[PDB]
């Protein structure tokens, strides 16, 4: 896996790949590592496949029993503290779960909690997970600013997974974006990295250690 | 030893290495030079095991200089590193087999190119526009993806190396106390006091 | 020290068409270089049109096939005969398998149907049940034989349109029963040469409108 | 299978069937590694009037399983009246069958009935039954497999039966290190119970 | 630390109607890490072809120590060395080190010049030649490319649809395994002319 | 593998199947295990492929030199001591386990060796992971005063054994018969019941279904 | 957890034309040590059925319990229990498959591998395997332990697949079978002379044979053999 | 997890805690407050295992606001700090402890005094003029034996605490990402912004 | 001390000397595992004339050592004449004692002397060196060590050794899962050598 998600101007971020690996085995090139849990609540996946998508699935049971019971819509941190709490009973067990829990609502405004498998749980900016988070994390830091555009940063998180799918032998397939905003989610689309590298090359002149 | 990268630009080969000198829960030194210089226009960075480390850098240092003298002759820096490729597959099989990473940054005086190869202490060479050894290459090379081109100047070099370092002491969990920069072209070797 | 689990061999396949969906496997069973049976079916239609098959260790497969066959028994008593649907029962097969979370199915589990428009529906789990609807999966021992294969022929990956600079991709488009029977068999033929635990017998079930239809075919008994 | 350090019942025992009932036999050592514990131990145990055993392996396990099935075929005669031998010995293999792994008793019950005459079940290790016309068991019995099975027969005498188990005995003593001293023997028949011992002056020069 | 899967990469070889395929992936890596995308493995000595996978620094020594022989070969006997005798050159050298042995999978392919004939052929890290009518696989991704061969491989292939069966049975091979691919590379080989041709693949 | 040697009447006949495996990976479908040591005298192999090979022509050579050192036919007695003590001297770690067989001026003998180095004589043998299967079949079949065509019946059969029942012998079968007074028959893939059956679909590709980055003639002459 | 002491070897069997044969040696092994030479380990069950069992002798009788329970609590409330209402082995076997499963699942296996041979009633032969895991297959031809080595390709050959069952009558089934056994004490070093054989047919019923022997043994050949190799004498 | 100290003074206990949080080569954040204000004169800081840090903390900060609801006054230091290592001396003999180490600076009202009590993972309780957890004790215990006095103002502590702080990012290997810093005085709890 | 999967020839062997000579007797059976590699091997074997030895442990190890001892004895009688059965026993020895921890090899040494007559020595797996009147080895010989030490009596006929001897490893054999097969037996006197064989239709009925 490589996920990442950051804060900026115009809300969030959000940008995953889609591979799955067993071993050195590509298990699968089109997995879906975000996971809707609600109109204003978003999820990421790394780690154990079962664990993540098993326990983020209940999680949005959780999220939905809330507001039921308190006809208002659960917080980004009620949220990520009932997953960290799960996961921190579970500790020493062998859980492998590297997840982000990001979301808009009124009192916080938008809002990204990392939680993993052995009871962290971090509210923060910027973050990236998985096996390709330090490939991510170099092209992301380097040209992150806080007045990116929607369409920048789109493009910025897009990018950033596609150098982690890159040079990271266990990610790719195709990278999933998202932008949250005051209104909610919004997709913006699946990105074959097949046609993408070649695209982003060609476009952006970058990936010269490739043979042309 | 921990921090080693080497970037090659349209004229030149700009290596950075890092200072920091650490034992156990203290860092003994904070200017400490990883490299040693081979030739005139051949440079070699290297970081792994204490003691091996210099022990083999200065073991390539002396055979090359014995070369240089024997033959009045600068070796090109293609048969330097495939000089030290054999000594370092060589030495994997040995008893006690030297851990050493290196780069090794040239100039080619016949062709007038720059040339970056990067061999592990398993003898294992390549040439390469950019190249890093350790946890380094985890946050390097993707970045260098993104930004680098190769017509680069040794100015937008240097720049390049600073987005790096940057990433590095932003993201790395121990401090290495900076890098000493160092750059080989047409006119030999010299250091980037102001880093 | 007694160790609980074991390995079975054999190797699935399912495929899916427009409206028809396959689920192939091979009959061999074994255990280290010996054979245990040479036809021992795997494959099993589970009713509401949906066939399973649990690869691996069989003891784990039967228990779950089983449990699964018993959980749609008790879905027409609990919600008055209504239909399970194939994303119902992928959703319940992830819960039978992730029970078992700390001693898990040694089994690679698929599944095939249709789907609530009628379109032919594949889903493949993990041991401790991540699951994933697909138009094409192998597992089992020979599933790394396999799967390139089906990725190259079915989804037509790695496929350029002729003449066209390696610009324009292969477009995608459903294959027939006939056309879909013909990879499984040269699928599984391929897989007995070149693999051991591979062999004696292909049985297919295939997945309309109108049931579940049965085909069987020879292979290489070596 | 033995706890470190604990004592060791390693043995010379067997149970012999005959016309007129069976005879259980037994020498009288235990170690502790090389050092011998008890050289006069008595091996021969009641857990019935009638219902004897011969005790191997661990000490402490099997004096603690006699004990229990003491126990039981006690207040099996209480309800029951008297219990037949493979009701003894069934008694016996629950406890060391289920207990498998926490035990080391390798156990011969041997009894007389009026109607089935002399009985002898061997349990091993595993805690399996066996019902067998003669039994060998314990550390020194490997040595006297090919003699005891030379010259067994079925419906000997009583003078014969003690002779074979003395003989028997004697060869698996001078052998086996883990067992020596005196032979014990007990008599089961209708005529009641005897108790027999045999010196090393006796036996050691057969 | 398993010596032959911590670079990773990938060869395979296929006969046709008098003509010989031996191809590559361009990758190597340090484990999850991957270094180089121009890390070729076929060299060739003369007219005889050898692809090399396993451990990087194995395989750079052994096309050392190949082009040594072959070399000291072709002036002692006054011709050029063929795959026949060649695969026996690289069978006695790996046994050589039989206690103590290179990690690697080697594959030879070329055509006979004096018969005609086209030849492959394959070897396990200590020697033992896999001699085959057919095709040779080699790598990190060896059972993806049975698979494929086994399936899409036909007996007299012409040079040109040779070339399309082999390069899709290296690509789909290479795009199931994490250690593989990062670019590839195809030699098309008839009698007195030999194309090599770079093959666009995904690069991830 | 699967090997067998029988002797008969006027000689002795071995016999081999033609797997090759890598784990569960099947490497050479038709692979020679049927080895030449001298001309009148061959060599079963199975265990570790290299060694098999390597130690064969060892000796083999050496047995030459030998033949052309003393102006005689090598002798099987020859063969089998200098074998013995090779892989003795190794303790095991040369994994190769012999069927030797041939004719020589003394008669006609069969032996094996195991990677130890251990010596057996005998009219019927059977070495490999198919050795029982076989086995079962030379126990149950063999009587003395062989012919030459019911030895060769007796020794396939025994090989077929392996192919069909264990899961590391496989394909064809391999003889070689050595009778007094005559030249040693080598008869390559004696049986070959295990032919690929036609493949149900041509996967020939439209050409320019490949993308390709860069073209480029590459020099082979001086 | 457990490590199996007092053990019997393999148990044979196959499928005829009418009905079932089954066979295993009354050898209970001790490790090397060959000790009770008394022992049965084909258990009938009913007039139709018969469980052969290998493995752990203890363990073996425990299953033997178990059976003889099961006859009984079947008979309770059953005016059908020797007729309609009868056990069928399809019955015994999936009872047995469920425990012994179950035992695994609990780290705590019965240490056994097991052959339910028999007819049912309405004819059809009955023959499934399962063992210590809880694995369980069905075959024309099935054996454990050494059997599955050496009697199945021997079996095979008479009866290869299904088609060949019908074609198979119990003087050539039987005959196969007693050759197998003969083969294992040849070949295998913890099995003895002394076996029993069982037949279930759907016409004759339960034939149960005890005290058989391994016979017309081919021994001459040995006298010949002199050395390991160069030894004349 | 790291770096905690902490530091005694005449009127106030002054708490500096590291940054970072590091997980494998990533610095995954560096602003992380390594405290919780237990009651309005009681402030803990910590460090750790992952996870079990914040699950301790958090679980006696809501025990100890528990207590001063239901009795409408706050515990004295002292009172807390034998809670806190009651709770640390059961969890050492638990399934799985607690492995959290940490610092309870308080100003008992009452005294009219500053308290500093140093709890390890064990259950092990010592009131101190100034403390510190996991390496940073090993630079900085023998620093302040030399340069600090009882009856310094809260400005000459702080200039105390800078001293430490330099010689960790002088001689330490990892990169720690600065400090906050906290004061527990008779006013209750405040931060240093600008450190 | 066996390496892992060598062919293991565990064994029933043992030589008694008689009035005219010696003879030396052994089972056929060969075994990896419960797997019966050969069920007619021959483990009586040559290193001189009138010298013979029984083999057991190692297949390798004993063959190789059998070699080497056959070589020494053949260069031996080219210098100084034929070797004493002590001699034979000796070199043995010295093999087996400065390589005990790389063999595994019980071998037992037979030999006639006209002088000596017969003489019996054993060495065991340390490499020690015991001169008896007769040697019983191999893992069947565990069983009839009562049996043996029972019926041996010195200056028996040559027709009671050899019943001496069958009796004595057909309770080895019925009792050892790794022995059995054929009994062979070699028969060393003044007259000559002497091949002797027993099948089990005879020697298990006994
Ligand atoms: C990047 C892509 C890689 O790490 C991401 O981290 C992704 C996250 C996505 C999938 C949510 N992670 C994985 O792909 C993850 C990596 C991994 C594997 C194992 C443990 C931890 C992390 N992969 C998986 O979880 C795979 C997914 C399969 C291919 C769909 N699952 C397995 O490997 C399973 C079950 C693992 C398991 C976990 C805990 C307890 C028991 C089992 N294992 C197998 O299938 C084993 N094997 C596969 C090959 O054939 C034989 C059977
Ligand atoms: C039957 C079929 C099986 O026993 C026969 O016995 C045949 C014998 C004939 C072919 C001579 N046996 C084999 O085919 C034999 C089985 C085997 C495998 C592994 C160890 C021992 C025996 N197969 C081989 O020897 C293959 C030959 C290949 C197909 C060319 N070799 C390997 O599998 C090598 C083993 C190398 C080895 C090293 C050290 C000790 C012993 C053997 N293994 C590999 O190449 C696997 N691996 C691939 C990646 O690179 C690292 C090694
Ligand atoms: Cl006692
Ligand atoms: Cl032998
Ligand atoms: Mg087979
Ligand atoms: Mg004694
Ligand atoms: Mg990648």
């Amino acid at each position: 896996t490589t996920t990442l998600a950051f804060r900026f101007q115009g809300g969030i971020i959000v940008a995953v790949d889609s591979r799955a690996t067993a071993g050195n085995w590509v298990a699968s090139q089109t997995v879906k590592k975000v996971i809707e849990i609600n109109p204003f609540l978003l999820g990421t996946m790394a780690g154990g496949a079962a664990d993540c998508q098993f326990w983020e699935t209940w999680l949005g049971s959780q999220c939905r029993l809330h507001e039921l019971r308190e006809k208002e819509r659960i917080s980004v941190a009620a949220a990520s503290k009932i997953l960290s709490n799960l996961v921190y009973q579970y500790k020493g067990a062998g859980l492998s779960m590297g997840t982000m829990i990001c979301g808009y609502t009124r009192k916080e405004g938008p809002t990204i909690y990392y939680v993993d498998s052995d009871g962290t749980r971090l509210k923060g900016d910027i973050f990236c997970v998985g096996s390709g988070q330090t490939f991510a994390y170099g092209v992301l830091d380097s040209n992150y600013k806080w007045d990116l555009s929607v369409e920048d940063a789109l493009y910025l998180g897009k990018r950033s997974i596609l150098a982690a799918a890159h040079r990271d032998a266990y990610s790719g397939g195709s990278v999933n974006l998202y932008h949250v905003t005051e209104d909610g989610w919004i997709y913006h689309g699946n990105h074959d990295v097949g046609e993408l590298f070649w695209k982003v090359k060609e476009e952006e002149g970058s990936f010269n250690n490739v043979i042309g | 030893m921990d921090i080693i990268l080497g970037i090659r630009v349209q004229d030149s080969v700009i290596l950075a290495s890092s200072k920091a000198v650490t034992r156990g829960i203290s860092v003994l030194k904070d200017s400490d030079d990883k490299t040693r210089q081979l030739s005139p226009h051949t440079l070699m960075s290297f970081a792994g095991e204490a003691g091996d480390t210099v022990q083999f850098a200065e073991y390539i240092q002396a055979n090359i200089q014995l070369y240089s003298i024997r033959e009045d002759y600068e070796l090109s820096p293609q048969a330097v590193s495939s000089f030290v490729r054999q000594e370092l597959a060589k030495s994997i099989r040995s008893r006690r087999p030297y851990q050493v990473n290196v780069l090794i940054g040239g100039y080619d005086k016949k062709k007038n190119k720059p040339e970056l190869y990067q061999i592990d202490y398993l003898g294992t060479k390549v040439e390469l526009p950019y190249g890093a050894h350790g946890y380094s290459g985890f946050y390097t090379f993707s970045l260098l993806d993104h930004h680098y081109r190769p017509d680069m100047t040794t100015e937008e070099g240097l720049d390049l190396l600073k987005l790096c370092v940057q990433e590095l002491e932003k993201r790395m969990p121990m401090d290495f106390k900076g890098v000493i920069v160092k750059i080989v072209d047409k006119d030999g070797i010299r250091q980037v006091d102001d880093f | 020290q007694f160790n609980p689990y074991g390995d079975n061999g054999g190797t699935i396949l399912g495929i899916a068409g427009e409206d028809f969906a396959v689920l192939a496997g091979d009959t061999r069973n074994i255990t280290d270089y010996s054979i245990n049976s040479r036809y021992e079916p795997k494959v099993f239609d589970c009713g509401d049109n949906i066939v399973m098959s649990a690869n691996g260790f069989a003891a784990d497969g039967d228990a779950l096939v089983k449990r699964f066959k018993n959980s749609v028994k008790w879905y027409h008593f609990d919600h008055n005969d209504k239909k399970l649907s194939i994303n119902s029962a992928a959703r319940n097969i992830q819960h039978l398998l992730y029970g078992k979370r700390f001693f898990p199915y040694y089994v690679h589990t698929i599944i095939a149907g249709l789907d609530e428009d009628g379109k032919g529906a594949v889903y493949s789990f993990d041991p401790v049940g991540s699951y994933e609807r697909e138009q094409c999966r192998a597992g089992g021992a020979a599933a790394s034989l396999i799967m390139p294969f089906l990725d190259n022929q079915v989804n037509f990956k790695n496929q350029y349109e002729p003449g066209t600079n390696g610009k324009v991709k292969k477009p995608l488009k459903y294959l027939s029963v006939e056309e879909v029977i013909k990879l499984v068999r040269d699928s599984f033929t391929s897989a007995t040469e070149r693999h051991i635990q591979v062999g004696d017998g292909l049985e297919i079930l295939i997945v309309t409108k109108d049931g579940v239809r049965k085909e069987f075919y020879e292979l290489k008994r070596d | 299978r033995l706890k470190k350090g604990e004592v060791s019942l390693g043995a010379s025992i067997m149970a012999v069937t005959f016309k007129d009932g069976v005879i259980l036999g037994a020498d009288s050592r235990t170690t502790t590694g090389a050092y011998i514990a008890n050289r006069v131990t008595d091996k021969l145990t009641r857990v019935h009037d009638k219902i004897w055993c011969c005790r191997s392996g661990s000490a402490a396990d099997t004096q603690a399983i006699a004990d229990i099935v003491q126990y039981h075929l006690e207040l099996y005669t209480s309800q029951y009246g008297t219990p037949s031998t493979e009701t003894a010995a069934s008694v016996f293999k629950e406890l060391c069958y289920e207990n498998k792994d926490n035990l080391t008793a390798g156990i011969i019950v041997a009894g007389y009935d009026d109607k089935n005459k002399g009985e002898v079940y061997t349990i091993p290790l595993g805690g399996s039954v066996h019902k067998l016309p003669y039994a060998i068991a314990g550390s020194g019995s490997t040595f006297i497999y090919g003699y005891c099975d030379k010259n067994f027969r079925e419906n000997m005498s009583k003078e014969e039966t003690v002779d074979f188990i003395k003989h028997s005995l004697s060869q698996a003593i001078k052998w086996d290190g883990s067992s020596g001293g005196v032979i014990r023997m007990v008599v089961l028949t209708a005529a009641g119970v005897e108790r027999l011992i045999f010196y090393p002056d006796e036996y050691e020069q057969l | 630390s398993d010596p032959s899967s911590i670079n990773g990469g990938i060869v395979v070889a296929m006969t046709g109607k008098d003509c010989v395929a031996i191809a590559c992936d361009l990758r190597l890596g340090s484990q999850s890490l991957g270094v180089s995308n121009k890390f070729e493995k076929i060299f060739h000595y003369g007219h005889v072809f050898l692809g090399i996978t396993g451990l990087a620094t194995d395989v750079t020594t052994l096309n050392e120590m190949f082009r040594y022989k072959t070399n000291l070969y072709k002036l002692k006997e006054e011709r050029a060395i063929e795959p026949e005798t060649f695969t026996q050159l690289v069978s006695s050298s790996l046994y050589e080190r039989r206690f103590g042995p290179y990690f690697v999978g080697p594959v030879v392919a070329g055509i006979n010049s004096k018969s005609g004939k086209p030849f492959i052929a394959g070897f396990d890290l200590i020697g033992c030649i896999d001699e085959a009518k057919d095709f040779i696989v080699s790598g990190t991704a060896s059972d993806q490319l049975f698979g494929m061969c086994e399936s899409l491989y036909e007996p007299n292939l012409e040079p040109e649809d040779l070339f399309e069966t082999i390069s899709q049975a290296l690509l789909n091979a290479a795009d199931r395994d994490a250690l593989s691919g990062w670019g590839a590379v195809v030699y098309i080989i008839k009698k007195d002319e030999v194309v090599k041709r770079y093959l666009k693949m995904r690069q991830d | 593998t699967t090997i067998v040697g029988v002797k008969f009447n006027n000689g002795v006949v071995i016999a081999a199947d033609t797997r090759s495996t890598q784990g569960p990976i099947v490497a050479d479908k038709n692979c020679a295990k049927l080895h030449r040591i001298s001309p009148k005298i061959w060599c079963a192999g199975a265990g570790t492929a290299a060694d098999t090979e390597a130690v064969t022509q060892l000796i083999g050579s050496n047995i030459e030199l030998h033949s052309l050192y003393t102006s005689r036919e090598p002798r099987v007695v020859s063969a089998l001591q200098m074998l013995k003590q090779h892989l003795f001297k190794y303790q095991g770690h040369i994994g190769a386990y012999l069927i030797v067989a041939g004719v020589d001026p003394t008669g006609s003998h069969l032996f094996s060796i195991h990677a130890h180095g251990s010596t057996d004589v005998g009219y019927y043998l059977s070495l490999g992971s198919g050795s029982l299967a076989a086995m079962a079949v030379l126990e149950s079949h063999w009587k003395q005063d062989l012919t030459k065509e019911e030895a060769i019946k007796l020794a396939s059969d025994a090989i077929q054994a392996g192919i069909w029942n264990d899961l590391g012998s496989g394909s064809n079968v391999d003889v070689c018969v050595m009778e007094i007074g005559k030249d040693a028959e080598y008869l390559r893939n004696y049986l070959t019941p295990n032919v690929r059956e036609e493949k149900q679909k041509s996967y020939k590709f439209p050409r320019g279904t490949t993308a390709v980055l860069k073209e480029s003639i590459v020099n082979i002459c001086d | 957890t457990q490590q199996p002491i007092v053990t019997g070897t393999s148990v044979i069997s196959m499928k005829y034309d009418n009905g079932v044969i089954i066979a295993a040696d009354n050898l209970g092994s001790y490790g090397s040590l060959l000790r009770f030479n008394g022992v049965e380990r084909l258990i009938p069950v009913g007039d139709n059925t018969v469980v052969g069992i290998s493995g752990d002798i203890s363990d073996m009788q425990h299953i033997e319990r178990l059976l003889k329970d099961l006859v009984t609590e079947n008979a309770y409330d059953n005016p059908l229990a020797d007729a309609e209402e009868a056990l069928e082995p399809s019955y015994i076997f999936e009872y047995l498959a469920t425990v012994m499963y179950q035992r695994r699942s609990k780290m705590n296996p019965l240490w056994n591998a097991i052959i339910v041979a028999g007819v049912q009633s309405n004819g059809d032969q009955f023959l499934r395997y399962v063992n210590l895991l809880g694995v369980t297959y069905s075959s024309p031809t099935l054996a454990t332990g050494f059997g599955a080595h050496m009697a199945n390709p021997l079996l095979r050959k008479v009866v290869d697949r299904e088609s060949d069952i019908p074609k198979t009558t119990v003087q050539v089934a039987e005959e196969a079978i007693v050759n197998a056994m003969r083969v294992l004490y040849y070949r295998d070093a913890r099995s003895s002379r002394n076996f029993s054989l069982a037949i279930i047919d759907k016409n004759t019923g339960l034939t149960f044979k005890k005290n058989l022997q391994v016979e017309n043994m081919k021994w001459d050949f040995a006298k010949d053999i002199k050395g390991y190799g160069t030894q004349k004498i």
